[PDB]
């Protein structure tokens, strides 16, 4: 059996939890993942009641790992007040710039987050389960489903899963080119058989979500942290890490630095120490410019020692880590991130539709050295002016990084 | 227009995977764009009806997915990343080895129908810039001769 040709991303941990087997760039299949005491949290989480696994997932602050931090117990606490039928749904969309977080636990380790929907769904009363994947991780699409396959032999899915009374079934769909299908509600859509257009929301996908009914979407490193919770119970999992932001976390770091890859660390962890002691320091030890967090944020070299954590000053986001040092062209870069934008608003709302395109349109021109004094007032304008109306999170953050580099770096901006 | 038999048994398959029909659209059209290097515009209205839905449905579906492609057939697409990180660590040198081993540029067709440039948003392999795939492999670009005998494997 063959999967297509995947690039051996660089992994480390610090801690041997996500990454125990994802460290080594190659599947893991069942009878490996059984040998490190596979799915044994999941033959204990049947032996529990759905109510139990909620709070132990309450109680270990566990939190969304798909880029907004919502606590995760308490969305399936909201979804079970919910009458049925409900779904569960892994959300493997994976599209933001810099963000590889999910592909190497999906590839290298996807017995675990198996055993993490299983675990989910269970908690939820849920039946059916989706994985959405990318369409351009075809790898991962063919190793998850051969890895349901290997699940449902072993009696891990099917009816009566291990004579608990329980049913589940697992459906991978794939994605076809669209960065806003991992907005959980044109995720949804997509499910559905439609274009990807996000609804308005609320009504959260809890109340109302895959036709109509209690949806529980999930982040894939979110659910990759069930099976730790069950295994060794919330209180040793709350003593991972710091107090306050307990807990493993992926940090995809690329870009200028000399050991690019996915580092296993706790939260506590700062900016500077992902960059300098983990990721090995910068190519030729050149300066550190700015760092993108994925296409979100831009943090200047004076404010990497805030931690990679939840907290208001933290770095929060996916804990993408993209590392430009002093060559890097700042308003260069701006445009390959307007140009995301562009590629990527679904039109549904005009000042989106029309502010993505406009802003890498114009900064193309002021790039190239064509832009007019009008185009130049013009880029500002509709830089600022993405957001009204928007119905998504993409409308409102279209500007954001952009809009960073522009109050952060002036001098090179002037320069154009 | 009719489906071969070897591509209709692939779309029946998909169509009862999940729990409705309509959910296999996806899985339909990238089985079909593997089948003929592109998605024939006469393919639109025959997977309508085994799907259940109406052809203006398809159309939007098909329209609005960007890895789907109506006009260019290619039996491989290689996908370059024109994103940010594979802009810092060297998109333009991936280009200018292909424009100097294939002779086309993105968006372009070699003569022989063989391969497409498709430049593509961000594959998420970040950490191994800059990244294209031929057809769903996925690599890194390091050189000129590492690329020459990559696309070698492709007859
Ligand atoms: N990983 C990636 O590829 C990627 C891409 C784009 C954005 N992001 C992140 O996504 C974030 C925005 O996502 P979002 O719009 O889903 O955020 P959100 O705050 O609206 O909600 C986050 C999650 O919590 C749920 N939720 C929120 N309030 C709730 C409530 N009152 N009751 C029940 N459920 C509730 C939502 O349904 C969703 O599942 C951004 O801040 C960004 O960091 C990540
Ligand atoms: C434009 C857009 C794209 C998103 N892309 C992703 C993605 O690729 N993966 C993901 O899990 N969440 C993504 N999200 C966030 C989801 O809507 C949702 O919050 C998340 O899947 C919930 O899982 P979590 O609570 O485990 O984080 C995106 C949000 C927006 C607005
Ligand atoms: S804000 Fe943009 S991406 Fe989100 S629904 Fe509106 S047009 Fe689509
Ligand atoms: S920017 Fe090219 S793979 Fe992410
Ligand atoms: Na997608």
């Amino acid at each position: 059996r063959s999967y297509p040709a995947i690039p051996r991303i660089y992994a480390e941990t610090t801690l041997n939890m996500l990454l125990k087997r994802a460290k080594k760039p190659r599947v893991h299949s069942i009878d490996e993942y059984l040998k490190d005491g596979g799915y044994q949290a999941l033959e204990k989480a049947l032996n529990m009641s759905p109510e139990e696994i909620i709070d132990w997932v309450d109680k270990s602050t566990l939190r969304g790992r798909g880029g907004a931090g919502f606590p995760t117990g308490k969305k399936w606490k909201f979804a079970v007040q919910n009458p049925g039928p409900r779904y569960f749904i892994c959300n493997a969309d994976e599209s933001e710039p810099g963000t590889f977080k999910d592909r190497i636990i999906i590839e290298r380790d996807p017995h675990l987050l198996i055993e993490g929907i299983i675990i989910s769904s269970y908690a939820i009363g849920a039946n059916e389960a989706y994985i959405y994947i990318r369409g351009e991780y075809p790898a991962g699409y063919y190793i998850l489903r051969d890895a349901i396959e290997e699940a449902k032999k072993k009696g891990f899915l099917g009816k009566n899963i291990l004579g608990s009374g329980f049913d589940l079934e697992i459906y991978v769909a794939r994605g076809a080119g669209a960065y806003i299908c991992g907005e959980e509600t044109a995720l949804i859509e997509s499910l559905e058989g439609k274009r990807g257009h996000p609804r308005l929301k609320p009504p959260y996908p809890v109340q109302k979500g895959l036709w109509g009914k209690p949806t529980v979407v999930n982040n894939v490193e979110t659910i990759a942290n069930v099976p730790f919770i069950i295994s060794m119970g919330w209180e040793e999992y709350r003593y991972i890490g710091p107090s306050d932001y307990a807990g493993p976390k992926l940090f995809p770091v690329s870009g200028k630095v000399k050991k690019p890859g996915v580092y296993e660390l706790p939260m506590n962890t700062t900016l500077r120490e992902v960059i300098f002691k983990y990721a090995g320091g910068t190519l030729g030890n050149k300066k550190v410019k700015a760092v993108f967090s994925g296409a979100l944020d831009c943090f200047s070299s004076e404010e990497l020692d805030i931690p990679m954590d939840y907290s208001p000053l933290g770095f929060g986001g996916t804990g993408t880590v993209i590392v430009l040092t002093e060559e890097d062209d700042i308003v260069e870069a701006a445009l390959k991130i307007a140009e995301f934008y562009e590629h990527e608003t679904c039109g549904q709302c005009t000042p989106c539709r029309v502010g993505c395109y406009e802003q890498a349109n114009l900064l193309e021109k002021i790039y190239k050295g064509e832009a007019t004094e009008q185009d130049w007032e013009g880029f500002d304008f509709v830089n600022r002016n993405i957001q009204p109306t928007s119905i998504c999170g993409l409308g409102a953050v279209a500007g954001r990084l952009i809009r960073q580099t522009l109050e952060k770096f002036p001098e090179e901006w002037e320069k154009y | 227009f009719e489906f071969p038999e070897e591509l209709k048994t692939k779309l029946q398959e998909h169509i009862n995977y999940f729990p409705k029909k309509r959910q296999a659209i996806l899985l339909c059209l990238h089985e079909i764009q593997n089948y003929y290097g592109y998605i024939p515009p006469e393919s639109l209205k025959p997977l309508a009806d085994m799907l259940e839905l109406p052809l203006n449905h398809v159309e939007g579906v098909v329209a609005f997915y960007d890895m789907f492609d109506r006009e260019d057939k290619a039996k491989y697409r290689i996908r370059v990343c024109v994103s940010i990180v594979c802009h810092l660590m060297g998109t333009n040198k991936l280009l200018k080895a292909l424009e100097n081993i294939l002779g086309i540029k993105p968006g372009e067709v070699t003569p022989d129908g063989k391969f497409k440039i498709v430049p593509v948003q961000c594959l998420d392999a970040c950490s191994e810039a800059p990244v294209f795939m031929v057809n769903d492999d996925e690599y890194k670009f390091e050189s000129e001769v590492q690329l020459n005998e990559i696309l070698s494997r492709y007859t």
